[PDB]
């Protein structure tokens, strides 16, 4: 995602 | 008759003479931050912030909460953001961040501002607030890196941002988190935080001591495999990568 401190 | 003190996970907590249903609720509720010493005081709501005047947690006696009014007439409310709405005032600083960080030139090469500890704290002390707008993954995901660059996943549902021109202090300081640059060796966590202005947002919190100064960095955890992410973060990578 474009996106911080996604829990993938 | 007695007091009630109910801890958040992350250290803040809400105290006061509970009313017959055990809600928080009155004239003379308080937010107490993670310092355990500053505290937004007054009308609270089942929990929710109304009026809290900023007061300083002098002592407890018996468990009761002596507190001291700060002088000023700063006085917050629960104004959690939404899509379109960063805040009501994002001019007005948080009491407890702005004790602890500023934004000045970043020490990292062409990063633009970051964020640094005014005085020297001990491990695992919540330094700074994230706060943003509340937008969907698919809004984020479907859209140019170039607008992504604030953009921090809140939870499954959520992605919080501080989209132009929040990005610059001059329009927004109400929190300052999104200051923070990257580090794939940081000295802070993003960490989970329930904030009596901002509501469910993340925070920033020291890993180790660090000094009075010292730039705050975080790693920003983008997917390495899905990287998916900026090319500056992707050159540094293979930069860490070489050092390991
Ligand atoms: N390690 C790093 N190397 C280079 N640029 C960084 C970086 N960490 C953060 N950045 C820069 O900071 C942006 C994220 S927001 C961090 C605060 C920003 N430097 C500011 O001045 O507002 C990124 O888009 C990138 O421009």
């Amino acid at each position: 995602s474009k996106s911080k401190d996604r829990k993938y | 008759h007695g007091v009630c003190w109910i801890y958040y996970p992350d250290g803040g907590s809400l105290v006061g003479e509970v009313n017959e249903d055990g809600e928080m609720t009155g004239e003379k509720i308080a937010y107490v931050y993670p310092d355990e010493r500053t505290a937004l005081y007054g009308k609270f709501i089942d929990g929710e912030m109304i009026e809290g005047k900023l007061a300083t947690l002098m002592s407890t006696e018996e468990g009761r909460p002596h507190f001291e009014l700060m002088p000023g007439n700063s006085v917050y409310h629960f104004d959690k953001s939404t899509s379109s709405c960063i805040s009501t005032n994002a001019l007005l600083p948080d009491p407890y961040e702005s004790e602890r960080v500023y934004v000045a030139e970043s020490l990292i090469s062409s990063a633009g501002e970051g964020l640094f500890s005014k005085v020297a704290v001990g491990p695992n002390t919540v330094m700074s607030f994230y706060n943003g707008v509340r937008i969907t993954h698919q809004e984020v995901d479907s859209r140019d890196w170039a607008l992504n660059g604030n953009t921090l996943s809140l939870d499954e549902e959520t992605v919080i941002d501080v989209p132009e021109p929040y990005n610059h202090v001059s329009k927004y300081c109400a929190s300052l988190g999104h200051k923070a640059n990257h580090s794939f060796t940081p000295n802070c966590i993003y960490d989970m935080f329930v904030h009596p202005r901002f509501g469910p947002i993340k925070c920033i919190r020291t890993l180790r001591a660090v000094e009075a100064d010292e730039e705050l960095t975080v790693a920003y955890g983008y997917d390495h495999s899905p990287p998916e992410a900026p090319e500056w973060y992707q050159v540094e990578l293979k930069a860490f990568q070489a050092t390991q």
